């Protein structure tokens, strides 16, 4: 039971650091790099007395990676493993692509072999980064491609930030979007996304946090990506492992975009005040406005909805509840799949960083769940393609790498499936 | 690891180049001979970017120093930091242009930049991996605009693939420090239109705008006008020098501003800006920031941003702020605005913050902006050039030089092409 | 077990609904921070009915503070017991209504009636059986009016079923605290006397008159006033919130005391009365309580008794005591009294008692009463919105809401109709 | 909470600076500018330390502006604030709007966005100005308007100096009067009124100053418009807010001209000797001679009265004082609304000024009344206007400015309607 991990772009490193850091506070592992099953599958054994992640920080501008090697956690991940790149992708797909993404993937390529031979429990991949610039695009893409003929078998868990309907930092991702997700469309076995703006309005009437910043973001996200995998970590009443979210969330081989949402989300003197309980908790994930992504699950329809709950919570009152949410008339499933329903159970509780934002809770769960509601998304998306499509504006640097207008109607006419694809589907 | 060559070009480039060098400096903590005397460690972990080691812990710039008369050499050397340059890069000429765009060009310019690009050459090759040139020029003159657009063309033959920024001043119809101002204008922009990337529209009647609403100062010299114009140029390449949250370097800012080949010329901007008897009496946290840099009397560019609408605005930011604050106020800016800024882009605002800020600042951030109201101040210098050139006025003295009149035509074929691009997209 | 949901609205019934958590508090032992430091048992055995269990043996209540003006919580949370109350009920607006219906009904409202029912939607799902809710607010002004009247439509659309109760204290015409009262107290009670089922009819101008007579406190403030209203409150939710001989839930009180769906507006009452000064020389007996609660100048109503005849009467009782006491003075109040009391009845008291009385006191009892005589106060405030809506006075300011000139006249019909109700069986 | 003030021409700016010191005191903070909820409804928090007022002085002669610039309520404003032009009103409506307004009011207006903007719980505005000259005609007059097609929703509260029978300082302030009201008829939500001899007999008959000056006729002013926002900066047991004084005080549209009174007025040897409570106070604030117009009560019928006591004060008697008001049957109340009371209560009692006249009070309140009394004074400044635009005396400045003979006709027939609507709404 072991897994690789790989982040790229800013998006990537940024949470990363902020991760691996929840990471080894579970585990006992000091930030020096040392202190018997649990840390397995993250943490390997150098010798004796000392350890190293199952992992690689890769992104072509030098500024966070190097911040890496001069930050607090220099000893505890490898030097070599902090790889960087000479050239800056600059919100082109085509850039951390074809120009820049051939001369440095043979090093990525190649380490990944050797980490997977020394290894002999590799369950899959999972790769952390973002669309909506450009290293997340074009470099991921890439690796993808070259690992996916290689293994193909393995699992991929994509896990991106995808742009708000408004809010937006850049101004060329729907272009860096719109590119990069013609290749996904067809390798990534599953894809979990988040909306920049919705987790913004979780810490703003929850956790009442007026003016947080990126590494508040990554504190409640490392809580989803570490709560999906704490089942292969610690023991549960009901095991599920990592190939559980391939086959019980994807209905059809195209279809492979669920979404996310965590409760409970409570400030320090809030926790208190607030009782913690499965009934409260199952209400609340399933609440509109505390996912996170701006889509309206009215409009759609569930496909499935996969549960996974952390600390003490007998199974009895996790049944008791679904079964009040299948009574509820607000929502609404469809009718391909009913029994939707997957619930999952680990002992070991939420933890707590010292110091952070959140507050310690004796039981939580970590919902995903696929649905139709992101159909208007790509919409949405695509509307706003044809804006700038329709003027050819942004055009002249994607062929001044490399590319032309071909691949572009590509692109537009593959989001034309796969709009399409969600409407006859929901019927 | 991407350094960046700098280079000057007339006058005024060399002195807000010397400006540019001089305030950087302080952040950094160089000393005026060479030497490291800061406190924070992230000083040097991004020296390299514009500065050569070398003994002694001392670090020299990469700068070239090019004017065609030697008083202007002079004046630098002699400055606060006019030592740490290195004398071997003080290239000059001995008889001046005098306001003529064809002797910087042809015949003054022909002899000069054999002994440039060998210069440039070797700085190329002492850095790992260049990315991109920055300069500094003026329209007006001869020097700036007639050796800086020369080596323009030079550049880009040798370095075709590599970044070419440009940070050019462009003259006034108020403020008029020239005679011969539009010809210069108007053949200046025929090489900085096709040949460059990215282009900064610098006004001086702004610069004497901006100085009396906000700042209320008495007596403005041109030292205090260099400030504003230098903190811009430290604004733009400050995430490739000190980390930040989100990094935003000058092709990750080209590629969001430049949605054309042709549409790159800019409108930049600075905040904040406040006087020192009115800096207790005001805020500094991030939305009071956000009306200041949209705000039509904060750009040092003369054009009514009112009378257009904006293509692409960037905005850079510096020090430890709020994400959500940030984000937040930029969308109500475009949505309250709307008939301001074009429909046919979903987004025209990019976003970027870095962690560590100037010295005595806390919050502060450069603005970059792309819009169809710059074309306003093209057609006034075209006209003042249509003006004088039809009655083949002050053309004399360009043909002495062996420069054909039909150049100048072309010139102007050039300048209504560029003012009817932005007529389209308005 | 038959849990009860507060709600406050209005200035006046945040703090009626403030001072009855804190008398509530004080019996069950519940310390401000939310700890338990009782003596007796039987206060954990329903203490679930308005609080909701926590760790480390705290209790929240399960209340809701709605207010339209954001001042009015932080006098509420600034205050003994604001602490206990949960942070995230603390629901509020930003500008105020100041004193107008149509604002905190049409525009006002439903930007906030979205970030309410959701949150008692939540804690509607968090109790195991819900029986009924209980609100506190004012005629007069715009908050309590409008936004409580607004919400009990929303609620009865919603929850159909459950009991409806509501505390409503209604203006005076000698102590006028508002110019708009009579427009206000007309709109509101349209929705009172169709969507909720119980209502108490309680008087601000009685509310000083009680305390001359009986209490002869020399300085009263709105703190003391609260205290009679507050034990009124918690006189009617007590055979569930303790044991007794008799139980009366609030459904089994309403069934006796509402004999048609419209006839529900009752008129309260709070026994023993007395001073400090006074306390030696008074008995604590059962039969010195009846001829007190029975007497006119004991209620917290404006209305003469003795000018009509009561419909029915129910006296919950408090504290352990003799039936045969309890009984038999009843039957003597309405056999000498036959004249103020309905022949077509055979029996208008309802009786109940319960075994744990409250702190200080070791026998006790609260009055309800619907009487023919309540409406002398109805049509006071009709002639006073009569006489102000002849000549149109007083409406522009609602007609810029959208509210239509003809729903004044709808209200007027039936303002018009209840009291002709009480008249028909007088 | 918060609201925004601006100040007009000479009358303006000399009860601004008088009326600031006064809010200054009462929150303890220094005039050099520094010493939590009390405070921010009038003044900011810049940074750490320091505080600004959330209003602007604007008045285009020079003199009073720069005399705060250097006076010593210097370090306490901002400088930019002190907004100061370059030609003088000269008593003159049109000067201050056409020819010398326009070429102010751009600064004028953009500023105050700027300060709303920045704001968040902006109540309303409320302007300090006296149309008995020539700056607080025009420009006031002229700023209103362009605000209210901006705003419009927002509460204004005017506060006038108007003349009196017959003192007045000038000699053409019934043109001045008589245009300005034209426009303050349809914008204006509410303003109060204060007469020029009446605050005299104030200090002569009560407080025995056989000679005071405009510095004292401020200070007890300051404590009426501290007054009745008094509820919203302190704790109040039945809080009133800006927007009361709009509903619960203009019967219609068009009839929002209240008066203003204030007692108790004692001075230092009187206030040991003379007991205070609430019964005398209500006595005396409903006495004739006692009200700050030249107006008998007796005359009209009062349409509403707004109520509003300081200090400890229990509910308990003053609603047996306006009971008894209520069977004194030398006033009169008209039968349009008998329950014209407005009661209202805030803690904190009335400060005092160091050296000031006034003396310390353990309680006061402040009367605003509406009514008809005022129907005289409309027909008084018509009757006067009517014998000068006979003549036509006057008139060829006005015409001189830009304005002709036709809109001097609209303000005569306007008070012509105005007069008897205050006629027939009194039946
Ligand atoms: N903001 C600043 N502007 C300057 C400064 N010096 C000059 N200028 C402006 O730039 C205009 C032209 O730039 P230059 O002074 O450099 C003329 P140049 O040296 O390129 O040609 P020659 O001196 O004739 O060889 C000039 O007319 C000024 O309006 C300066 O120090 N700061
Ligand atoms: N017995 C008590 N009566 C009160 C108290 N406070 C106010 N009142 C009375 O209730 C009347 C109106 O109730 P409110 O004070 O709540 C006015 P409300 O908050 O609903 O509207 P706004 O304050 O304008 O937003 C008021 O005029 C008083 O006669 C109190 O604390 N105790
Ligand atoms: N929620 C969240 N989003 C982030 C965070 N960091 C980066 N992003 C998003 O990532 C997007 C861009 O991703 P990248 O491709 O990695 O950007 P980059 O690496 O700087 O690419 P270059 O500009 O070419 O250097 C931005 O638009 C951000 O919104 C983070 O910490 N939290
Ligand atoms: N009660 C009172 N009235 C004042 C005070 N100051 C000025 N006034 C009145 O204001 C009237 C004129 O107001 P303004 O328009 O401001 O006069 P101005 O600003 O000097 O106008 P110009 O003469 O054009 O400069 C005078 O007739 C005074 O009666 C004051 O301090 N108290």
């Amino acid at each position: 039971r072991e897994c690789i991990s790989v982040h790229v772009g800013q998006a990537g490193v940024q949470m990363g650091n902020a991760c691996w850091e929840l990471y080894c506070l579970e585990h006992g592992i000091q930030p020096d790099g040392q202190m018997d099953d649990s840390f397995t599958t993250f943490f390997c054994e150098t010798g004796a007395g000392k350890h190293v992640p199952r992992a690689v920080f890769v992104d072509l501008e030098p500024t966070v990676i190097d911040e890496i090697r001069n930050g607090p956690y220099r000893q505890l991940f490898h030097p070599e493993q902090l790889i960087t790149g000479k050239e800056d992708a600059a919100n082109n797909y085509a850039r951390g692509h074809y120009t820049i993404g051939k001369e440095i993937i043979d090093p990525v390529l190649d380490r990944i072999r050797k980490l997977s031979d020394q290894c002999t429990g590799l369950q899959g991949f999972l790769v952390f980064h973002s669309f909506g610039g450009g290293t997340g695009s074009g470099f991921t893409s890439l690796l993808m491609e070259r690992l996916s003929v290689d293994y193909g078998k393995k699992s991929k868990l994509e896990f991106s930030i995808y742009p708000a309907p408004q809010v937006s930092t850049a101004v060329v991702e729907p272009y860096n979007s719109i590119l990069t997700t013609h290749t996904t469309l067809e390798h990534s076995d599953c894809a979990f996304m988040v909306d920049n703006e919705a987790i913004y309005d979780i810490c703003r009437r929850n956790l009442d946090i007026e003016r947080p910043t990126y590494t508040n973001l990554n504190r409640l996200i490392s809580q989803i990506v570490s709560s999906i995998t704490a089942s292969l970590r610690f023991d549960g009443a009901l095991n599920v492992d990592l190939t559980e979210f391939q086959t019980n969330l994807v209905p059809y081989p195209r279809i492979h975009f669920p979404l996310a949402t965590y409760a409970p989300v409570i400030s320090a003197e809030k926790a208190y005040h607030e009782q913690l309980s499965v009934a409260e908790i199952t209400n609340a994930c399933f609440e509109p406005a505390n996912q996170m992504v701006k889509c309206d699950p009215r409009h759609g329809k569930y496909m499935a909805c996969c549960l996974l709950y952390r600390g003490d919570v007998v199974p009895k009152d996790v049944n008791a509840a679904i079964a009040a949410i299948k009574t509820k008339r607000s929502i609404q499933f469809v009718d391909w799949c009913p029994t939707g329903f997957k619930v999952g159970i680990n002992y070991q509780p939420p933890t707590v960083v010292p110091g952070g934002d959140l507050a310690k809770v004796q039981r939580a769960v970590c919902m995903l769940s696929n649905t139709t509601a992101i159909a208007e998304a790509w919409a949405r998306l695509d509307h706003k393609f044809d804006l700038m499509y329709a003027k050819r504006a942004f055009v002249h640097w994607y062929v001044g790498e490399g590319m032309e207008e071909g691949e572009f109607s590509e692109a537009r006419e593959d989001m034309a499936a796969l709009e399409k694809d969600y409407e006859e589907v929901g019927i | 690891m991407r350094e960046i060559v700098h280079i000057q070009a007339g006058q005024c480039g060399n002195q807000i180049g010397a400006k540019f060098w001089e305030v950087i400096s302080d952040e950094h903590g160089i000393d005026p001979t060479g030497s490291y005397h800061g406190d924070s460690d992230l000083q040097l972990e991004r020296i390299n970017v514009y500065y050569n080691e070398a003994a002694g812990n001392k670090y020299v710039p990469r700068a070239i120093l090019v004017d065609l008369e030697p008083g202007t050499m002079d004046s630098v050397r002699s400055g606060p930091f006019g030592q740490i340059f290195r004398p071997d890069n003080f290239v000059f000429g001995q008889s001046g242009a005098g306001n003529n765009w064809a002797k910087g060009h042809y015949t003054e310019g022909a002899e000069l930049v054999d002994s440039v690009l060998d210069v440039v050459r070797k700085e190329s090759e002492s850095c790992d991996c260049l990315q991109g040139f920055q300069l500094t020029h003026s329209l007006g003159g001869g020097t700036g605009s007639g050796m800086g657009t020369l080596l323009i063309s030079k550049i880009r033959e040798e370095y075709p693939d590599r970044i070419m920024n440009t940070f050019s001043v462009m003259p006034s119809p108020k403020v008029s420090d020239t005679v011969v101002e539009p010809y210069n204008a108007t053949l200046s922009v025929h090489q900085l239109v096709e040949n460059t990337d990215e282009t900064y529209s610098i006004d001086n009647e702004a610069l004497y705008d901006i100085c009396f609403r906000t700042l209320k100062l008495t007596t403005p010299t041109y030292g205090d006008l260099n400030h504003l114009v230098s903190a811009t140029m430290s604004g733009v390449t400050t995430c490739l020098r000190f980390p930040g949250q989100l990094n935003a370097d000058l092709r990750k800012l080209a590629v969001n501003m430049v949605p054309f080949p042709r549409l790159h010329f800019f409108m930049p901007g600075f905040a904040p800006l406040t006087s020192r008897g009115s800096q207790q009496y005001r805020a500094l946290t991030v939305p009071e920031l956000t009306q200041q840099m949209f705000d039509s009397k904060n750009m040092m560019a003369a054009c009514d941003p009112r009378h257009g609408r904006y293509l692409t605005v960037a905005a850079i930011f510096r020090g430890r702020m709020s994400m959500k604050e940030v984000d937040e106020q930029m969308l109500n800016v475009q949505n309250k605005n709307s008939s301001y800024f074009v429909e046919w882009i979903p987004n025209n605002v990019k976003t970027a913050v870095c962690d560590i800020p100037p010295r005595g600042l806390k919050m502060s951030a450069t603005f970059i902006g792309n819009s169809t109201a710059i074309q306003e101040l093209f057609k006034r210098i075209s006209e003042q050039f249509t003006a004088m050139f039809r009655r083949k006025a002050f053309l004399h003295w360009y043909t002495g030089e062996g420069m054909d009149e039909m150049e100048f035509t072309e010139a102007e074929s050039n300048m209504n092409d560029l003012v009817s691009e932005y007529q389209q997209y308005q």
